[PDB]
């Protein structure tokens, strides 16, 4: 997520008809990193309400929503909004196929663990393998 | 394990597993001497590709890139199955939509056979296979054919289309066996449509059989334990969830043939409740069998460390 | 591999050298796990002496958490913002570790929050 | 055919498990140096052990048992009704009332 | 006013039109939503909150 702060040293150097405001109040420039923040606050979120995405994002209530709804129905991105009690559904997991990709996850560890063990003392694992039968 | 699991595996003899590796050849004789398949023609319905088959099939479809290829398969039957147990390649030179096989396949297929005659394959050609890169897997007009003319003389056969771009770019083998009606006879009265669609204009000249695939002991102990991702793969499966729609697919078509049994059993002579039984019970296994994997994977994981 | 080259750097001075690396450790960012570091001749004889507190400070960055320090504020020494971050990050590993749902009641109290977007932000 | 391959591959993890279990045995007695990454790795192992213990995943697995279940059911009825047809037709031209 | 509510074939058919229209941004807008407000939409379409009901 990129904050409005580390963006100061960039403006400088853009092209001067880059720096085009659109009637709003707003640059072209600090348009698509808002668009880039909402974007990539939705790998980190299952779902938040407006308020809170107009907090990091500026823009605190009624432009978020806008701007939200205009990601979508472009197949920019997933999710879907209740206007009712303001929040954005992301991306939910339906538990059961978490529960296989958790296990597929601790089988990683597993062979991992197992592999650095045959990696830093290959003449003790050679003897544990052997033991293994009795 | 003691007791238990000593006479369960038994690598001194041949499992249930390896049975079908075993070539009897009285009975082979006693088949071909009787000839079921002369008085039905919807006889042979099942194809069992061995895996060593189906691999050395698919690398050869796919090594020809753009081209067709083609080869022969040995094999055996038994009672309605047909069972390819290998397959070899031919030297023919082909396009992307003819391959002819001239003059340099017909020595080497009888060479090839005299030559394996002598290792110990005790299996015959049982059929004929060719690749069709990237317009699927059905019988064209001069396949068709072909395979009247394999059929008529050479009673056992079944032909297989492979289609090597398929199989690439959807990551599944794509793979048919056919067999063909006599010349002339059996003419059997939206699906029309689509059947047009995706075979050929001869939909109605021959049938598909129902392809399965089986492997040995020693198989499946080595694809086991060749790379890690197979026993991960195993104890993460999902099933229930990877194919709920084939098994949907199968409660519907299980509903139809319900509905033909009832509508038979209230008054040609084929029984259709035990088939629809059968059905019914195998599909039920199978959702049973998933359950059962899930269960144990929730015992193995879920139940440890409180 | 960031802690191994502190390591080095540590493996011959002492007194008020030795703890001035031990500051740079908890502020370099990427190092979250002193393991190697803490076997060294600093716990051969550290327990004596002014320098005492930053020993208990490096235990504290490795075992403890931020609860375990506000509880001994007045004998361990003070932190720099950077620091706090570091020791705050390892609360929440802490807490993921014992449970993989964690409220957001557990972490306003043991981190000392007052406002849920700001908790978030360091999320 | 189906718990055999279940059965393998239960085998081999519990195989890697024991091994590993092995290992941390063997650092915490002395035949093997201390390796403290390898040790924070099994710690690790072990955080993870109680897999998605969630409620929502218990209503999801009790979902997935009853349909099952009901699969079940709806099939053994279809058994004992084919069992019910043969058993009447053998009935019929044994005790024909002709 | 002068060139396009004059002739009967424009001034007739103007009414087919922006209802063709404002039901093709009615679709658009609810697409992301699943509960949303009849006067947000009316904000949106220009219109009160009777007539888009009846839409």
């Amino acid at each position: 997520i990129i904050r409005g702060n580390q963006l100061q040293e960039f403006a400088a150097m853009l092209m001067p008809h880059q720096k085009a405001t659109t009637a709003d109040g707003s640059s072209i420039l600090d348009r698509a990193v808002i668009e880039h923040n909402l974007l990539s606050a939705s790998k980190l979120y299952n779902n938040i309400t407006f308020e809170e995405l107009g907090a990091l994002l500026e823009i605190p209530a009624a432009k978020a929503e806008k701007i939200a709804s205009q990601m979508i129905t472009e197949g920019r991105m997933n999710g879907f909004i209740d206007q009712i009690d303001g929040i954005v559904h992301f991306e939910t997991r339906e538990a059961l196929p978490t529960w296989d990709k958790q296990i597929q996850s601790l089988c990683f560890q597993v062979n991992n663990l197992l592999e650095k063990i045959s990696q830093t003392a290959p003449e003790w694992t050679a003897q544990a393998m052997e033991a293994q039968m009795a | 394990a003691q007791k238990t699991w000593e006479l369960a595996n038994n690598m001194q003899e041949a499992q249930s597993i390896d049975e079908i590796y075993k070539y009897d050849k009285k009975q082979q004789q006693e088949i071909l001497a009787a000839k079921p398949w002369t008085k039905d023609h919807h006889y042979f319905k099942y194809c069992k590709i061995s895996a060593l088959a189906l691999l050395k099939m698919v690398m050869h479809a796919r090594s020809g890139g753009n081209l067709a290829v083609m080869g022969l398969m040995l094999g055996k039957v038994d009672g309605e199955t047909m069972i390819i147990m290998d397959s070899f390649a031919l030297p023919v030179e082909g396009t992307e939509t003819r391959v002819n096989a001239q003059a340099a396949a017909y020595e080497y297929m009888a060479a090839y056979i005299e030559n394996a005659k002598q290792v110990g394959r005790l299996e015959n050609a049982i059929g004929w296979y060719h690749s069709h890169p990237g317009y699927g897997c059905w019988l064209s007009g001069i396949n068709v054919s072909t395979q009247m003319l394999n059929q008529q003389f050479q009673e056992p056969f079944v032909a297989v289309v492979i289609d090597p771009t398929r199989t690439i770019s959807a990551g599944k083998v794509n793979l048919g066996a056919f067999r063909t009606y006599p010349k002339g006879y059996k003419p059997p009265d939206t699906i029309p449509l689509n059947k047009i669609e995706d075979f050929g204009v001869h939909c109605k000249q021959y049938y598909a059989l129902e392809v399965s695939y089986f492997k040995s002991s020693l198989d499946r102990k080595l694809l086991e334990l060749l790379w890690n991702k197979y026993w991960v793969n195993t104890l993460s499966s999902s099933s229930l969830l990877t194919n709920a729609d084939y098994t949907t697919g199968q409660v519907f078509d299980l509903s139809e043939k319900l509905e033909q049994s009832e509508a038979q059993l209230g008054r040609k002579s084929e029984d259709k409740l035990a088939k629809a039984t059968r059905d019914s019970c195998k599909t039920t296994i199978e959702a049973i069998h998933g359950l059962m994997s899930q269960v144990i994977k929730d015992k193995l994981f879920n139940q440890i460390n409180i | 591999n960031l802690l191994e080259q502190f390591i080095l750097l540590a493996k011959g001075t002492s007194g008020s050298a030795l703890t001035a690396l031990i500051s740079q450790v908890l502020e370099a960012p990427g190092v979250y796990v002193f393991g190697e570091l803490l076997e060294l001749a600093n716990v051969q004889e550290l327990a004596e002496g002014a320098n005492a507190a930053y020993l208990q400070l490096l235990n504290l960055f490795a075992y403890g958490t931020y609860p375990d320090y506000i509880a001994n504020k007045e004998s361990l020494p003070e932190l720099s913002t950077a620091q706090q971050n570091k020791l705050k990050h390892l609360t929440i590993v802490s807490l993921a570790s014992r449970m993989k749902c964690i409220p957001y009641s557990v972490l306003l109290k043991d981190l000392e929050m007052r406002n849920l977007r700001e908790l978030e932000d360091l999320i | 055919e189906h718990l055999i391959a279940q059965h393998s591959a239960i085998k081999m993890l519990h195989s890697r498990v024991k091994l590993i279990l092995e290992y941390v045995k063997a650092s915490e007695a002395g035949e093997v140096p201390f390796n403290h990454e390898i040790l924070r790795e099994a710690y690790a192992l072990c955080h993870c052990l109680p897999v998605l213990s969630t409620d929502k995943f218990k209503t999801d697995f009790y979902d997935q048992c009853n349909d099952v279940g009901l699969m079940a059911y709806l099939g053994t009825i279809t058994k004992t009704c084919n069992t019910m047809n043969q058993f009447v037709n053998k009935f019929n031209v044994l005790y024909d009332r002709q | 006013h002068s060139n396009i509510m004059d002739d009967p074939f424009i001034r007739e058919h103007i009414e087919e039109l922006l209802r063709n229209i404002r039901t093709q941004v009615l679709i658009k807008l609810i697409k992301p939503y699943t509960r949303i407000h009849i006067p947000f939409i009316s904000k949106e379409l220009n219109i009160d909150v009777a007539d888009v009901e009846s839409l």
